[PDB]
RNA sequence: CGCCACACGGGGUAAGAGCUGAACGCAUCUAAGCUCGAAACCCACUUGGAAAAGAGACACCGCCGAGGUCCCGCGUACAAG
RNA sequence: CGAGUGGCUUGCUACCUCGAUGUCGGUUCCCUCCAUCCUGCCCGUGCAGAAGCGGGCAAGGGUGAGGUUGUUCGCCUAUUAAAGGAGGUCGUGAGCUGGGUUUAGACCGUCGUGAGACAGGUCGGCUGCUAUCUACUGGGUGUGUAGGUGUCUGACAAGA
RNA sequence: CUGUCCCAACGUUGGGCCCGGUGAACUGUACAUUCCAGUGCGGAGUCUGGAGACACCCAGGGGGAAGCGAAGACCCUAUGGA
RNA sequence: ACAGCUGGUUCCAAUCGAAACAUGUCGAAGCAUGACCUCCGCCGAGGUAGUCUGUGAGGUAGAGCGACCGAUUGGUCCUGUCAAACUCCAAACUUACAGACGCUGUUUGACGCGGGGAUUCCGGUGCGCGGGGUAAGCCUGUGUACCAGGAGGGGAACAACCCAGAGAUAGGUUAAGGUCCCCAAGUGUGGAUUAAGUGUAAUCCUCUGAAGGUGGUCUCGAGCCCUAGACAGCCGGGAGGUGAGCUUAGAAGCAGCUACCCUCUAAGAAAAGCGUAACAGCUUACCGGCCGAGGUUUGAGGCGCCCAAAAUGAUCGGGACUCAAAUCCACCACCGAGACCUGUCCGUACCACUCAUACUGGUAAUCGAGUAGAUUGG
């Protein structure tokens, strides 16, 4: 009666087309709980190494023992929160009201933006406060950029601009917290937002694989046995039945693979540090040497080396945080060999 | 049809739109009495439930509104009392009121506590093996009393052997 | 076979046994039930089962409805009780079946049916005043085994 | 943004189809109509069956598409479109000169059209468009 | 064939368990009202999405110049584009 | 005994196609139905419990690997939460396979005077075409909204 | 014994894709951006009702045009043939 | 080469206008002869598509069968059923002839006769009546109207369902059907019902919905009870002789058998239902009290509900509609054809005048669609 089988690939990451922004854009943000803070950071993918760890999990029979865990090294230098955008609750959803900028800008920010010369931070701040009094204020987010110049292995000097939310206390107290970060110079580090041992969500634009067939793209079978020698090797059986007399968008077809935005959930931050502790002998292949602020993410992270990855506190964690894991050993062995 | 209900001396009731608020010494109850062409009003010191229609459906609700108002009169004066008894066979059940919710622990040997939230101004008092649910709103009290009995529901095994659970003893 | 094939009056009156051979015997065991020695006018109550639609009822449906009606009266009033039921309709209409495609389609004889018009009495029971609700229940079981909807009409009884 | 309406209609406690039928007739006669308070617009009947019909319209679709609005903003706009020959030149002009709104973006209170109002004191079996939208999964922003 | 990640929880229901309750003084889970209750529905989460013709919003830069294209060295990209 | 629903079986009819709408089985890939095999929530019990039997809501997901046979069907084995059924031109040959049916060669049995036949069996026995339109998967160029850079919104859309 | 399979991967050579040059054919009543239902000689891009749909171009695998190819060998019929 | 087989056969207009049937046929994919269409000549006064009446023919529907015939019940006359190949009866209706009225014909020559030319002999659908068949958009009859060969209007689309038979152009009024929007015309009036989105679906392959069930709701009738207090609820009483007798270890209202009696009283069973080993225990009958107005039994009708499961996207055409934009009973005003009325023109036929078939005048309510085909002017 022909065996049942789940369909080839998922329909939830559709359409499988090229990403608009190489800079990932979060579609969801964490809940407002504790003290006001920026709900995310960003860095550049470096490569991989392994780390030996002491089991933190209280429910594991191996609690206290040495365990080898794979890790993705990401260079995370300080970022600059250059502005504060405010949204207002309109009957058509959330719309941007005004932005509060600065005077202090990074030397090479003019490679992406038409940097402000004449702005009134006080009139903008006043507009946001009248909206708060009116009860029309939505959420408060910061316009943030990265400093790729701080990373020697990344060729680009052109900053990657992205918006990040500020959640936490009351809308009055976090407006103030946001303005204080901006009005200084906008400088903040990974430490300011994340603590080692917490679960983060990493968003990234995947490795570009160009155009690939159904077998690679959707995981369909190759033609088996005798069918494999007739002139058809990696082409599906049919594009659909007689009726409906059309090809459904659900049938596995050829096209763009990779260079899509993915948001990898519940990624444990093994260690946040600075220096050259995670650097590989001979340098990370197709990247370079690490000597500065870094993060160690448990397992894999979307995108290739040199790509901008984004961080966010886990919106849906399964486990309770087990802060600052005991790092007994970090490998520095050559990735070549 | 028209049914006039004389308000007791202990009671005084105000009304706005379709909502009727009934105040007394034991508390206050606000209810919404809404049905087609049935007008409920306060005429000095009487509550008047009237309609121009005399059909079975309209008549059913006039009679329901009457009993709802008479029950509110009794609630704000003498109140509503539901008595319950906690019975157990092998496992010592621990019934306790923790905040605005009544919690039943170690039911039938369970490690996980069974709990239900108390409906409004309803007060649940415990004296050892007896539980007494009380308050002005019969809707709230009747349900909170029911919620406690329903909380020890057992669908998996025979009810005749596994009889553990709080049951309603006194109905008002 | 279903009654859908034989319930309506569409074919001509086919009853002439001098031209029809191989007709199956009637499944109807009795026509006069109860106390067949006593008269109909000796009973105060006379209740009949009236057929509402013009139909053709097979001998098997006639037997099933009669058997489930009289069996209730044998149960409630006794085997030799004070009642008498009568099935006034007899299965005259001979039925065929084409059981070869549509060539030489005239069918072979498979059974018999009774032509009952709308408003007619199929069953008629004569009982006493105390046994009136037992016969109305015997007909409630009897009408469930025939094709049309029915009326349980009391023709001689102002005792209500 | 500003919309110079000749007629501003208040949909509050008014039977949707009856308002829509009149708003269509007026749009074809060259009027610039604006329906206001559509979240509070009404449609009579058993809620359970009304929601079923509207939920089916959301579940209906293919690759060609059957875009069905979940917000009361668009539901009323689609109801007006069904009473207009929107595919023809004359009918499109009429439709584009009609706009439905959540609440009242104007200063003026809208007018209640004749035969459209529903007496809440005489009816129990009805639904508000906002209630339909909340069940359909739309984000309450009114 | 290796390694990492992929909840819970809310909201409304079905079958069902009930509360208050009348027509029908009683009784009644229902007729009005209400508390619950499915891997199902909606939200939550991920992906796409200004061509949404109501064709959107904000900030800054610029209209004799902001910005872009061609060119040149190259890939985190790529069948042409 | 009576009343029906379906259009999965078979049969009937001869409306459609004989200037050809490619066969059965299988395969691959996609959507669906519920009359539900499992999974969730339930009611009853000849419900102590455990394991069951019967029923209700429910189509989200799952329903797999193998031995004989071309088989569909079915029989059988070991696993399994369960290894449900059905529709899509008995879905699917400008996708595959070609084992069966059904050409030309040959044998056997049966029938026939014979040529030769068989709703018997058996061995062998071919699979065309550079996509105009439409459809969908992905990729670009323009026009509309009416100078630019950067950041967003979210009508709707997909998901297991 | 083994990639026939579990279950697919990487590589090699020629194509395929872009550029110069050369340069056919099949096919074409018309119109033609379709989709879901319906209707109709009962198997519709064109009829009816709705839904959707800005134009053009590149690559693709072939769902539909009961696609293209052959006045069906099957079956019946002809006071046809061998 | 022949073919009874497929394909094709080239300009305009005017008049009439079929047959898809019968008989024969190596005939059934074809012919011939008839039916029927057309054209020509002849004849010379009647004709008969309708109706009424008179004089005749008839055994189908229905009915009935101690009226024949043959089926087909039971009881100790009575009692129960039937018939295509039964009939003591018996229509509606069809039909012969005649008179009357109507219509028609005697310049438009009818009725009839003679001759030339055909086409045609695959039909289909609706309705009525059928016969076969489970049925069928089945097969095969018959009468009739239609499609074929019939436009236009309506019915969502749609040969045959509704209106309507149609020269050109024009004004007007209607028909079927429709008047909330899409869409011309009512968000018309008086009143009632329905809460299911039932329904908004004349007919139908197409629009399903059945047997059965329904304190959903509306309406009408009948019997009985009731302020001497009904129906229900709640309280109180529910007593003694005696735990009846028999049976039995026992049975005491209540295992079984028979009887089922009388005191007290306002009631209270030789006990209606549970309950116990048997008692006890709980109520039932029955009486009283509180309360206070209708209650109870049964019959009929209206609308709705359950019964009610299918495959890419749900549907009355769609939107959508609830004192309706549904349903039923009435009513009012409108929209809406090429129909009908009306102005002008055209063709054709006929009349007057004429050599004319040239002009001119006149008549057509009783002329104007048409496939095959006959005829005629260009
Ligand atoms: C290209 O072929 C076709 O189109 C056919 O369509 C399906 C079909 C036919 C025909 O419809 C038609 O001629 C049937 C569907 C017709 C039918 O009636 C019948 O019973 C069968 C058995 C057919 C199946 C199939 O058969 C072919 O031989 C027949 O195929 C052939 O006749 C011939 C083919 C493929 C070539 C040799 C010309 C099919
Ligand atoms: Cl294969
Ligand atoms: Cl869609
Ligand atoms: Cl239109
Ligand atoms: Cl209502
Ligand atoms: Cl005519
Ligand atoms: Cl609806
Ligand atoms: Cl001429
Ligand atoms: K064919
Ligand atoms: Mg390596
Ligand atoms: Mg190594
Ligand atoms: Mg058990
Ligand atoms: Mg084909
Ligand atoms: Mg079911
Ligand atoms: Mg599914
Ligand atoms: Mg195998
Ligand atoms: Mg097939
Ligand atoms: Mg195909
Ligand atoms: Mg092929
Ligand atoms: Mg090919
Ligand atoms: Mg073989
Ligand atoms: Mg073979
Ligand atoms: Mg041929
Ligand atoms: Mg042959
Ligand atoms: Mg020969
Ligand atoms: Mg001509
Ligand atoms: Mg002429
Ligand atoms: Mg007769
Ligand atoms: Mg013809
Ligand atoms: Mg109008
Ligand atoms: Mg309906
Ligand atoms: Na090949
Ligand atoms: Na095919
Ligand atoms: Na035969
Ligand atoms: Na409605
Ligand atoms: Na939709
Ligand atoms: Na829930
Ligand atoms: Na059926
Ligand atoms: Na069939
Ligand atoms: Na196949
Ligand atoms: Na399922
Ligand atoms: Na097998
Ligand atoms: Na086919
Ligand atoms: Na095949
Ligand atoms: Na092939
Ligand atoms: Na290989
Ligand atoms: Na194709
Ligand atoms: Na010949
Ligand atoms: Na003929
Ligand atoms: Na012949
Ligand atoms: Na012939
Ligand atoms: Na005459
Ligand atoms: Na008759
Ligand atoms: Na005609
Ligand atoms: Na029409
Ligand atoms: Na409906
Ligand atoms: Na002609
Ligand atoms: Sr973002
Ligand atoms: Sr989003
Ligand atoms: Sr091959
Ligand atoms: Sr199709
Ligand atoms: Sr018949
Ligand atoms: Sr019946
Ligand atoms: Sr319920
Ligand atoms: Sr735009
Ligand atoms: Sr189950
Ligand atoms: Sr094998
Ligand atoms: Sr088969
Ligand atoms: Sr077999
Ligand atoms: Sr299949
Ligand atoms: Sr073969
Ligand atoms: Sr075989
Ligand atoms: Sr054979
Ligand atoms: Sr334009
Ligand atoms: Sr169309
Ligand atoms: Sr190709
Ligand atoms: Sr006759
Ligand atoms: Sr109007
Ligand atoms: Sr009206
Ligand atoms: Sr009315
Ligand atoms: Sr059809
Ligand atoms: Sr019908
Ligand atoms: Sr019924
Ligand atoms: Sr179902
Ligand atoms: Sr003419
Ligand atoms: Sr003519």
């Amino acid at each position: 009666p022909q065996p049942s089988r789940p369909r080839k690939g998922s329909l939830g990451f559709g359409p499988r087309k090229r990403s608009t922004s190489e800079t990932p854009r979060f579609n969801s943000w964490p809940s407002d709980d504790g003290q006001p803070g920026v709900q995310g950071f960003a860095g550049y993918k470096a490569g991989m190494t392994h780390v030996v760890l002491v089991n933190d999990e209280p429910n594991s029979p191996r609690e206290g023992m040495e365990e080898t865990v794979p890790v993705t090294v990401i260079e995370t230098p300080p970022m600059r929160a250059v502005a504060l955008r405010a949204y207002e609750d309109t009957p058509y959803g959330q719309r941007p009201l005004t932005e509060v900028w600065t005077d202090e800008f990074h030397s090479e920010l003019d490679r992406t933006l038409d940097v402000p010369e004449d702005h009134d931070p006080d009139a903008a701040e006043e507009q946001i406060r009248d909206a708060h009094e009116a009860g029309d204020l939505g959420d408060l987010r910061l316009i943030t950029h990265t400093v790729p110049d701080a990373v020697p292995s990344v060729p680009k000097k052109k900053p990657d601009v992205m918006e990040t939310r500020v959640g936490g206390g009351s809308v009055s107290d976090r407006l103030d917290h946001a303005l204080d970060i901006v009005e200084d110079g906008g400088e903040h580090a990974m430490n300011d937002i994340f603590r080692a041992g917490e679960y983060a969500d990493v968003a990234g634009v995947t490795k570009g694989k160009g155009t690939q067939g159904p077998v690679k793209r959707w995981g369909v079978q190759k033609r088996k046995g005798k069918h494999a020698r007739q002139g058809w090797r990696r082409r599906i059986g049919n594009l659909g039945p007689w009726n409906p007399s059309r090809v459904r968008s659900t049938v596995p077809q050829q096209g763009q693979t990779g260079y899509h935005q993915r948001t990898e959930l519940n990624k444990r931050l093994i260690d946040i540090g600075e220096g050259d502790e995670p650097t590989v002998d001979g340098g990370f292949v197709n990247y370079g040497e690490v000597d500065g602020p870094y993060t160690l993410v448990k397992g894999s992270v979307p995108g290739p080396d040199k790509r901008l990855v984004r961080f966010r506190p886990a919106v849906r964690p399964n486990d309770q945080p087990r802060l600052d894991p005991e790092v007994r050993y970090v490998s520095n062995e050559s990735n070549q060999g | 049809p028209r049914v006039e209900l004389e308000i007791p001396e202990d009671v005084d009731a105000e009304q706005d739109h379709l909502d009727i608020t009934v105040e007394g010494d034991n508390g206050s109850v606000t209810r919404r009495l809404w049905y087609p062409d049935i007008d409920v009003s306060v005429d000095g010191d009487t509550v008047v439930i009237e309609s121009d229609e005399d059909n079975a459906k309209t008549m059913s609700t006039i009679g329901t509104f009457q009993s709802h108002i008479e029950n509110m009169f009794h609630g704000v004066t003498e109140g509503w009392e539901y008595g319950m008894e906690v019975f157990y066979s092998h496992f010592p059940m621990q019934v306790n009121v923790e905040g605005d919710e009544v919690v039943i622990e170690n039911f039938l040997g369970e490690k996980a506590p069974r709990r239900t939230t108390i409906h409004g101004d309803t007060d649940v008092e415990i004296d050892g093996e007896e539980l007494t649910v009380s308050g002005p709103d019969i809707e709230a009290v009747g349900q909170t009393a029911a919620d406690i009995e329903q909380l020890t529901r057992i669908n998996d095994k025979d009810v005749r052997v596994f009889q553990d659970g709080v049951y309603i003893t006194r109905k008002p | 076979k279903p009654a859908s094939m034989y319930r309506d009056i569409d074919k001509p009156a086919y009853t002439r046994r001098e031209y029809i051979t191989g007709i199956p015997g009637s499944k109807i065991a009795q026509h006069k039930m109860g106390r067949k020695q006593k008269d109909a006018d000796d009973y105060p109550v006379q209740i009949s089962l009236i057929v509402e639609e013009t139909v053709q009822l097979r001998h098997g449906s006639l037997e099933a409805s009669r058997l489930s009606a009289n069996r209730h009266l044998i149960k409630e009033l006794g085997e030799e009780g004070d009642y008498k039921m009568t099935l006034r309709k007899f299965p005259h209409q001979v039925l065929r079946e084409n059981k070869d495609g549509m060539r030489a389609a005239f069918g072979k004889i498979v059974g018999t049916a009774a032509r009952v018009q709308a408003g007619e009495q199929l069953f008629t029971a004569y009982c006493n005043v105390e046994d009136a609700e037992h016969v109305k229940e015997a007909f409630r079981r009897a009408y469930n085994k025939i094709t049309p909807s029915c009326r349980i009409k009391v023709e001689r009884g102002e005792e209500l | 943004a500003e919309f110079d309406a000749d007629v501003i209609v208040d949909a509050r406690d008014c039977i949707m189809g009856r308002v829509a039928s009149q708003v269509a007739e007026q749009a074809l006669d060259g009027e610039t109509v604006a329906v206001v308070n559509a979240e509070r617009a009404v449609i009579t009947g058993r809620e359970e069956q009304i929601v079923e019909k509207y939920e089916k319209r959301v579940d209906i679709g293919n690759d060609n598409g059957y875009f069905y609005p979940k917000r009361p903003d668009g539901i009323f706009k689609r109801t007006i479109r069904g009473m207009l020959p929107h595919k023809k030149q004359r009918g499109r002009e009429a439709f584009e000169s009609v706009r439905v709104y959540l609440g009242n973006p104007y200063d003026e209170d809208g007018e209640v059209l004749d035969g459209t109002s529903l007496d809440r004191l005489s009816n129990i079996k009805f639904v508000t468009l906002g209630e339909i939208s909340e069940t359909l999964g739309a984000n309450k922003t009114w």
